[PDB]
C-alpha cells in the first residue's frame, strides 16, 4: 500500500523555526486533501492547516501568519513552516493523505485515506 | 479459490482472459471485500467483470444501465449462455413486469442477473421489493455500468444517477462494481463519491500507452516546406520494408474539406499518392475511396472527422491540423500501429490552428447553451482542448503528458517520443516559436 512519513521535528527555543517534511510513497498521481494534524499531550487532536490539489491552503487561527503549508509539486511532497513557534506548539504532528489516487502502469489501483506515523515537535 | 474462476469461467463462457488485468479485476470482484471501478475500452472484457462473479456469489447481481439497446444486446447472449437473465424497463407489458416483481419477492428466485434503468431503481414502485430482496440477504453485487454519467464533468450526465448514491449505502453488504471506458481522473473523483463508494476503491483502468507508437509535435510556422516535411514524414513510414517497397498505409487529419483535398493533391505531386475522404464528397465517392485505402491501392487516406475502418498495417497518423480534444487526438492517432508493428503519430501545430479552432469549440458551445442552457461539461468541452495544446506547447515525454490527462500511471516511453528521444532539439523547437512569437 502507501506510506506517509513525517521528518524535520526537534526541539527548539520559543520564537525559534522549523520546516516539516511529509514524503509519501507508492505509485500516488494525486491527493485531493493533505492536512496538518497536531497531537498536544492530554488535549484532542487539533487541525492546524492544509492543501488542495492545485494549492489551495487554509489555517487555523492559532498559527495563522506563523504557519505556512506548501507542496513540492516535483517532489510528491508537502512542507509545514513553522517560524514564531510558542510552547503551546509542542505536539506531535502529523498527515492525512485523503483521496490518495495510487495507480501502478498495469492498470491495477487503489483509492483510499491514508494517516502518517508522527515527528514530535517540543517547544522550551 | 482461482480453481472455482477457471472452470466456471470454461464450463459457462468457455475460455483465459482477453488480458491479465481484466484477470486481476474479476478476482477482486469475487473475493467482495471492496468495492471496484473499471475503466475499460469498448473492448468488453469489463462486462465479463461482473458477469462471471455474478454466478459464483449464491444471490442476486442488480445491474444499473441507461438506456435499452445497451441493455438488450448483452441480456440476448446472456440467456445463450443459457443463465438466468431479466431486464426490467417501462418498454416491458405491467405482466412481464409484475411475473418478475413476482419473482423477486420469492425467497430462490429464478433471476440470477437483473438488469434495471436508474428510472426503475429509483421508482418507489420498486424499493419495496429492494428492501426485501436487502432483508433476505439475497442482494450479491450492485453493478452501475456507464458510471461517468453521474459527473457533469462527463460528456453525458444524467440527474438519474445521483439517486445511486443513496442507494449505494442502502446495500452496503453489499459490493459495489462501477464501470464506464472513458473517465478523466475528475470523473473518477465524482464516480468514487456520487456513487458513495467504499475505501480501498481497488481500480482497474486500462493504460493509454502503446510501446510502438512514436509521438512528435512538429510546428508549421519553424518549417521552409510543411508540404514536403509531411511527404518525408509519410516515406519513411512507409517502406520500412523495402524489398517490399512501399509497405503500409497512413491517415492524415484535417478540419476543413478544401484542406483535405488541397492536402491530398500536393501530397500526390510530390509522389505520395493520397485520396480526399469527406462528407462533401458523394456517398459513392466515399465508399470507393475508403475501397482503395482499405486495399492498399492507395498508401495514404487525407480525411476530416468524419472517417469511419480497423486497418492493422496503418504505419502513420499525421494531424495536419491541431484536434478539438486531447481524446479525440488519442482516440485518431491511436487508429496506427494496431499490427503491433513500429508506427508514427505526429501532431503539425500552428497558432493559428490553436486560435482557428480554440474559436470554432467556443462557437459550437454558444449554439448549444442556447439550446438547453449551461453545462460544467462546457467547461470541460474547452478543457478537453486546452490539454493538447498544452501536449504541443510544453517540454515533456509526450506518452507521459497522455496518460497524465487520461489518468494513466507514467508510461514505459524508451525514447518513444520525441523529447525522449532528443530533450534538447524540442528546447531549440519551442524557444524558436518564442522568437517568432
Ligand atoms: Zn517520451
Amino acid at each position: 500500500q502507501v506510506q506517509l512519513v513525517e521528518n524535520g521535528g526537534g526541539c527548539v527555543q520559543a520564537t525559534g523555526s522549523l520546516r516539516l517534511s511529509c514524503a509519501a510513497s507508492g505509485s500516488i498521481f494525486s491527493i485531493n486533501r493533505m492536512t496538518w494534524y497536531r497531537q498536544a499531550p492530554g488535549k484532542e487532536r487539533e487541525w492546524v492547516a492544509a492543501i488542495t490539489s492545485g494549492g489551495s491552503t487554509n489555517y487555523a487561527d492559532s498559527v495563522k501568519g506563523r504557519f505556512t503549508i506548501s507542496r513540492d509539486s516535483a517532489k510528491g511532497t508537502v512542507y509545514l513552516q513553522m517560524n514564531s513557534l510558542k510552547p503551546e506548539d509542542t505536539a506531535v504532528y502529523y498527515c492525512e493523505a485523503y483521496g490518495t489516487y495510487t495507480l501502478a502502469p498495469t492498470g491495477e489501483g487503489e483509492y483510499d485515506d491514508y494517516w502518517g506515523q508522527g515527528t514530535q515537535v517540543m517547544v522550551s | 479459490p482461482e480453481r472455482r474462476v477457471r472452470s466456471t469461467l470454461k464450463k459457462v463462457f468457455g475460455f483465459s482472459f482477453k488480458t491479465p488485468l481484466q484477470e486481476s479485476a474479476t478476482m477482486a470482484v469475487v473475493k467482495g471485500n471492496k468495492d471496484v471501478f473499471v475503466c475499460m475500452p469498448t473492448g468488453a472484457g469489463k462486462s465479463l467483470c461482473y458477469q462471471l462473479p455474478a454466478l459464483l456469489a449464491k444471490g442476486i447481481t442488480i445491474v444499473v444501465s441507461p438506456l435499452i439497446a445497451l441493455i438488450q444486446d448483452q441480456v440476448d447472449h446472456l440467456l445463450t449462455l443459457k443463465v438466468r437473465v431479466s431486464s426490467l424497463n417501462s418498454k416491458l407489458s405491467a405482466q412481464e413486469r409484475k411475473e418478475l416483481l413476482a419473482d423477486l419477492e420469492r425467497e430462490k428466485p429464478q433471476t440470477k442477473i437483473l438488469y434495471i434503468t436508474p428510472e426503475m431503481a429509483a421508482s418507489s414502485s420498486f424499493q419495496p421489493t429492494l428492501n426485501s430482496l436487502v432483508s433476505r440477504h439475497l442482494l450479491s453485487y450492485l453493478v452501475v455500468d456507464e458510471a461517468h454519467c453521474v459527473s457533469q464533468w462527463g460528456h453525458d450526465f444524467r440527474p438519474d444517477y445521483l439517486r445511486l448514491g443513496a442507494l449505494r449505502s442502502r446495500l452496503g453488504h453489499a459490493p459495489c462494481v462501477a464501470l464506464t471506458a472513458t473517465a478523466t481522473p475528475q470523473v473518477q473523483e465524482d464516480v468514487f463519491a456520487a456513487l458513495h463508494l467504499k475505501k480501498p476503491v481497488a481500480i482497474f483502468k486500462t493504460p493509454c500507452f502503446r510501446a510502438n507508437l512514436f509521438y512528435d509535435v512538429q510546428f508549421k510556422e519553424l518549417i521552409s516546406d510543411p508540404y514536403g516535411n509531411l511527404k518525408d514524414f509519410c516515406l519513411k513510414a512507409l517502406g520500412q520494408e523495402a524489398d517490399k517497397g512501399l509497405s503500409g498505409c497512413g491517415i492524415v487529419y484535417c478540419r476543413t474539406r478544401e484542406a483535405c483535398e488541397q492536402l491530398a493533391i500536393e501530397l500526390s505531386c510530390r509522389g505520395v499518392n493520397a485520396k480526399a475522404y469527406h462528407a462533401g464528397l458523394k456517398a459513392s465517392e466515399r465508399t470507393l475511396v475508403q475501397n482503395d485505402w482499405m486495399e492498399e491501392k492507395v498508401p495514404v487516406i487525407v480525411a476530416t472527422i468524419s472517417f469511419g475502418v480497423d486497418k492493422a498495417n496503418v504505419r502513420f497518423v499525421a494531424h495536419w491540423n491541431i484536434a478539438k480534444s486531447m481524446a479525440g487526438y488519442y482516440q485518431e492517432s491511436g487508429r496506427a500501429g494496431r499490427d503491433g508493428k513500429p508506427s508514427w503519430c505526429r501532431l503539425y501545430y500552428s497558432r493559428n490552428d490553436r486560435d482557428q479552432v480554440s474559436f470554432l469549440i467556443r462557437k459550437e458551445v454558444a449554439k448549444l447553451q442556447e439550446k438547453r442552457g449551461n453545462k460544467a461539461s462546457d467547461k470541460a468541452t474547452i478543457m478537453a482542448f486546452d490539454a493538447l495544446v498544452t501536449f504541443c506547447e510544453e517540454l515533456g515525454c509526450r506518452h507521459a503528458a497522455i496518460a497524465k490527462y487520461f489518468g494513466d500511471a507514467l508510461p514505459a516511453c524508451a525514447k518513444g517520443c520525441d523529447h525522449c528521444q532528443n530533450p534538447t532539439a524540442v528546447r531549440r523547437r519551442l524557444e524558436a516559436l518564442e522568437r517568432s512569437s
